[PDB]
C-alpha cells in the first residue's frame, strides 16, 4: 500500500513536470519561430541600409570632386 | 566504548525525547515525555505511587494516569519532576554514568535565559558534568550533506523554526519562531471532532489522537477539489477500528486539521501560510542570495512525513515569488533524526572545545556563562 | 587497465595452483572460497546511471539493469527487493524491542558508492 | 617559457584588474576587484569565514558578501587585504612566482606620492622583486600603431584621462584628470532609478547593474528628440527578466544615465562635456599643432563600447572648433586591452633597462628612487 503511494505521488509529479516543461517549450517553440522572422526582417533591413550608405559614399565622392 | 571518557549523544523536545549510548548514529531509546499523578489513589499502599508513571510503564497504561505535562513553550510548570526523568534515562538503559562522560543538548531558539542556567545548575551542581554543551537544533540537520549554501526549517513538537542558516547566522530577523508544531495538531483535531459528536475528553485519548494521527491522516493538496469528492465514499471513508471497540471513519477529517498549518486562520493569529513565511526570511535577506537559495531548501522534523506536505509547497512558492531559478526544496526522507545525525558529530568534533563550557568556566564567568558568550 | 606488460598471468597461474592443493585446499574448498567473490563478482556488476528521480530533493539511485541487482541477492538466496530497501535506504523505529525496519532514505551516489 | 627570467604582463585599476602568463598578448585572468566580510558569521566554524570572499568564487556568490570596497581614486582604505589579493594572481593560476620574474604594472596618473613606495615595499621586501617597473596607462596604448603624431584619452573604471601624447609628454597642463568612469556609472543609475521606484539597495546589487548596464544600456545622440520617441513603445522598452525573476523594462533609463557623461551638471561639478574638455586640451599647445591633432584622436577604454558613444562626438567637437581640417577620431574596436597590448611590449624592450628599477637601485636613492628620477 505504502510503494503504492510513493510511485503513484512519482506519477503526479512526472505528470506535473511534463505538461509543464512541453507547454513551455510549445511556447518557446512558437517563439523562436517569432524571433526568427524578426532576425530575417531586420537583416533584410540592415542589407537596404548597407547598399544605401554605401551608394552615398561613391555619391558624396563624386561630388566632392566635381565641386574641386 | 571504554578508552577516552566517550561522550553521550541526546536531543530533548517538548513532547519526545531522544537518546541513545555513545558514538552512535541514530537514537536507541526514545521514550514519551509523560509524568502523571493518580487523581484515584494508586490502591496506595499497591505501591506509594508516587511515579506519575513515565516511559513505557506509563505509556502502557495511561488509563489511571492524570498525564500532566510539565514542559509547555518555554514555561515549566514544574522542574521537580524533570530531576526524575533523567534519573531514568542514563542507568536505567543505557547503564552508564553521567558522572564520567560529557553531555550533549539541543537548545530551543529564544528560550528564557533562566533557563539555560537552571538545568546547567542540575549538572555541575549534582550530576557533576565538567564537559557539556547546548546546541542549535536546525543548524546540526545542517553539517550532514556535502554543500555550506541551504536554508533550514526545522520542527516537531516544540515550536517551529524557519531558519535560513547556510553561509551564517543572525543578521536582521529573518528567523521565525511560531508556536505551531506536534503538541498544537493534536489538541486541535479533537476540538474539530466535535463537529460530528466525538469528544476526546481527557488527556490520556488526547495522545490517542496522536497515535491514530500518524497512520492514516494526509494533508489535503486542494480543498476546494477534494470537498467535492467527498460525494463518493473510496477515498474519503477510511477504516480504523479502535482498538477499543468503534470504528471512526475518518473520511473529511483527516485533509481537515492539516489546513490550519496552511491557514492559521483557523486558531486565532495573522501569521501566514508556512509559504509566506518562507517570503518573509527571502526579502530581509540581500538581493543576490536569492536564486541559490530557491534551489536547496532543507526540510527537517517528521511532521513532515504527512502524505501531501512536500507537493503543495512546489504549488504555493512559485506563485507569489520570482521564477526564472531553479524552485529546489530538499526534504530528507527520514528527517527527524536530521539532528540526531549533526548531534552525534558535535560530540565527536574536537573544534568542539574551542565552544563547549568547562567545569570551571562556569565559576569564574558564573551561571551566565554559556549564553553570555557563545550565540 | 586491464593488460600489464610485465606480468603474464596465464603462466603464473601455474605457481599458485601449484600451492593450492600441496598445502591443503582442496577444489572444494577453493570453490567455496569462490563462491563469496562468484558473489561479489554478481554484485559488482551493480553500476548506477545517475537517478535524477526526485524533482527536486536529491537525487537517487535507480538501477533498470535488475538482473545484476537480482544475481547479487541470487547467492544470498535473499529478497532481491527488501535488500535494496533494507540497505540502499535506512531505517529504524524503536520502542524497547527492537524496530521495523522498512523507512526510506534514498541518498546521493557518493554515500551510495560509499555504503557499496 | 623556460630561458631567460621572462617577465609577466599585468595592469591592476580600481575595479577590474587584468593580468595573464608571460609574452602574452592579452590578459587570461581578470577577476574582479572585490573583497567582503560575512556581516553575518560564515557558519563561522563551516570554514574560519576570514576570506572576504574574492575572485570568480566571490563574484559567484555575492549574496552573504557585504563587499567592501578597498581601493577609492587615490586612498586605500586598507592595504592589509590587498596583500592576499596579489598572493593569488601569480599561484592560484599563473602557477609561477614573482620570486623569478619581473613585474610590470599601471600608475595612476597624479597619485599620492606615498603609494607608489607602499606598494614597492611589498614586492623587494617581501616578494623580493629585483626588477620591475610602472608605466603610465595612456602611453602604453599609444606605441601600438603606426606614427608619433595622435592624441590619446585612456579611461576605464579608475578616473578619466584626456592625454594628448603624441610627440611628447607634459608641458603646460593639457592632460586632465577626472574622476568619473565606471564605479561612477555604476553609482549613478540607483540613484535614478529611485524615480520609478526601483531601488537596488545594498552594494551587492549595485554590482548587478553594471552587469546588466553591459547589454543593452546605450548612449542619449540627442536627448530632446528621443523624448518625443517615448510616445512609442517599440525602441523604448527593453526586456530583461531578472535572473532572479521581475523584469525592468530599461527604456528611458538605458540612455538617460549616459547624458552626465556630457553633462556634469547632474553631480555637481562645472566640468562641461567631454568635447569641452577636448578643446581644453588642444588650445594650450601652439597653434601649428591642431590641424593634425584633429586628424587623429585615439580613444582607448572598454568603456567606449556604449552605444551611441562616437557618433556624438563628431557632432560636438566640429561645432565650437576650427573646422578646415581632417576631423578623425581613432576610437581602436577592442580599446579595452590597448594598454595590455602596450603592456606586454614594455615587459619585452630592452632599452627598458634605461627606464626600470635595479634591486639595489631602491636602497642607493631611497624609496623615492621610483618618481623622483623618471616621470
Ligand atoms: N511515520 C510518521 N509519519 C508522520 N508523522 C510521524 C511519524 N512518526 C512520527 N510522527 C510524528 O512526529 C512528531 C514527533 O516528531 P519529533 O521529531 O520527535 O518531534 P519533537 O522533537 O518536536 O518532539 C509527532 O507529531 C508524531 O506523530
Ligand atoms: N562589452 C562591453 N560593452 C560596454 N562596456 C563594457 C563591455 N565590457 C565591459 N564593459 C565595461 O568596461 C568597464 C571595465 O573596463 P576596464 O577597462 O576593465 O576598466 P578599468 O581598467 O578602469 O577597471 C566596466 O564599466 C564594464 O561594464
Ligand atoms: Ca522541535
Ligand atoms: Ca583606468
Amino acid at each position: 500500500a505504502r510503494k503504492l503511494v510513493i510511485i503513484e505521488s512519482d506519477l503526479e509529479r512526472a505528470e506535473e513536470r511534463a505538461e509543464l516543461s512541453e507547454g513551455k517549450c510549445a511556447e518557446l517553440e512558437e517563439e523562436l519561430k517569432t524571433v526568427t522572422n524578426n532576425l530575417k526582417s531586420l537583416e533584410a533591413q540592415a542589407e537596404k541600409y548597407s547598399q544605401k550608405e554605401d551608394k552615398y559614399e561613391e555619391e558624396i565622392k563624386v561630388l566632392s570632386d566635381k565641386l574641386k | 566504548d571504554e578508552d577516552e571518557t566517550t561522550a553521550l549523544v541526546c536531543d530533548n523536545g517538548s513532547g519526545l525525547v531522544k537518546a541513545g549510548f555513545a558514538g552512535d548514529d541514530a537514537p536507541r531509546a526514545v521514550f514519551p515525555s509523560i509524568v502523571g499523578r493518580p487523581r484515584h489513589q494508586g490502591v496506595m499502599v499497591g505501591m506509594g505511587q508516587k511515579d506519575s508513571y513515565v516511559g513505557d510503564e506509563a505509556q502502557s497504561k495511561r488509563g489511571i494516569l492524570t498525564l500532566k505535562y510539565p514542559i509547555e513553550h518555554g514555561i515549566i510548570t514544574n522542574w521537580d519532576d524533570m530531576e526524575k526523568i533523567w534519573h531514568h534515562t542514563f542507568y536505567n538503559e543505557l547503564r552508564v554514568a553521567p558522572e564520567e562522560h560529557p553531555t550533549l543538548l539541543t537548545e530551543a531558539p529564544l528560550n528564557p535565559k533562566a533557563n539555560r542556567e537552571k538545568m546547567t545548575q542540575i549538572m555541575f551542581e549534582t550530576f557533576n558534568v565538567p564537559a557539556m554543551y547546548v546546541a542549535i537544533q536546525a543548524v546540526l540537520s545542517l553539517y550532514a550533506s556535502g554543500r555550506t549554501t541551504g536554508i533550514v526549517l526545522d520542527s516537531g513538537d516544540g515550536v517551529t523554526h524557519n531558519v535560513p542558516i547556510y553561509e551564517g547566522y543572525a543578521l536582521p530577523h529573518a528567523i521565525m519562531r511560531l508556536d505551531l508544531a506536534g503538541r498544537d495538531l493534536t489538541d486541535y483535531l479533537m476540538k474539530i471532532l466535535t463537529e460530528r459528536g466525538y469528544s476526546f475528553v481527557t488527556t490520556a485519548e488526547r495522545e490517542i489522537v496522536r497515535d491514530i494521527k500518524e497512520k492514516l491522516c494526509y494533508v489535503a493538496l486542494d480543498f476546494e477539489n477534494e470537498m467535492a469528492t467527498a460525494a463518493s465514499s473510496s477515498s474519503l471513508e477510511k477504516s480504523y477500528e479502535l482498538p477499543d471497540g468503534q470504528v471512526i471513519t475518518i473520511g473529511n477529517e483527516r485533509f481537515r486539521c492539516p489546513e490550519t498549518l496552511f491557514q492559521p486562520s483557523f486558531i486565532g493569529m495573522e501569521s501566514a501560510g508556512i509559504h509566506e513565511t518562507t517570503y518573509n526570511s527571502i526579502m530581509k535577506c540581500d538581493i543576490d542570495i536569492r536564486k541559490d537559495l530557491y534551489a536547496n531548501n532543507v526540510m527537517s522534523g517528521g511532521t513532515t512525513m504527512y502524505p501531501g506536505i512536500a507537493d503543495r509547497m512546489q504549488k504555493e512558492i512559485t506563485a507569489l515569488a520570482p521564477s526564472t531559478m531553479k524552485i529546489k526544496i530538499i526534504a530528507p526522507p527520514e528527517r527527524k533524526y536530521s539532528v540526531w545525525i549533526g548531534g552525534s558529530i558535535l560530540a565527536s568534533l574536537s573544534t568542539f572545545q574551542q565552544m563547549w563550557i568547562t567545569k570551571q568556566e562556569y565559576d569564574e564567568a558564573g551561571p551566565s556563562i554559556v549564553h553570555r558568550k557563545c550565540f | 587497465c586491464f593488460d600489464v606488460s610485465t606480468i603474464d598471468d596465464s603462466g603464473e597461474f601455474k605457481i599458485i595452483v601449484k600451492a593450492m592443493e600441496t598445502l591443503g585446499l582442496k577444489e572444494s574448498d577453493q570453490n567455496s572460497i569462490w563462491r563469496i567473490l562468484a558473489a561479489i563478482l554478481h554484485i559488482g556488476n551493480i553500476t548506477f546511471a545517475e537517478a535524477a528521480e526526485q524533482r527536486t530533493g536529491t537525487t537517487t539511485v535507480k538501477v533498470s539493469d535488475t538482473k545484476s541487482l537480482a544475481a547479487a541477492a541470487s547467492c544470498l538466496k535473499t529478497d532481491q527487493q527488501s535488500l535494496s530497501i533494507a540497505l540502499c535506504y535506512r531505517s529504524i523505529s524503536t520502542g524497547v524491542g527492537k524496530r521495523c525496519e522498512v523507512i526510506s532514505v534514498p541518498m546521493d551516489c557518493n554515500q551510495a558508492a560509499y555504503s557499496r
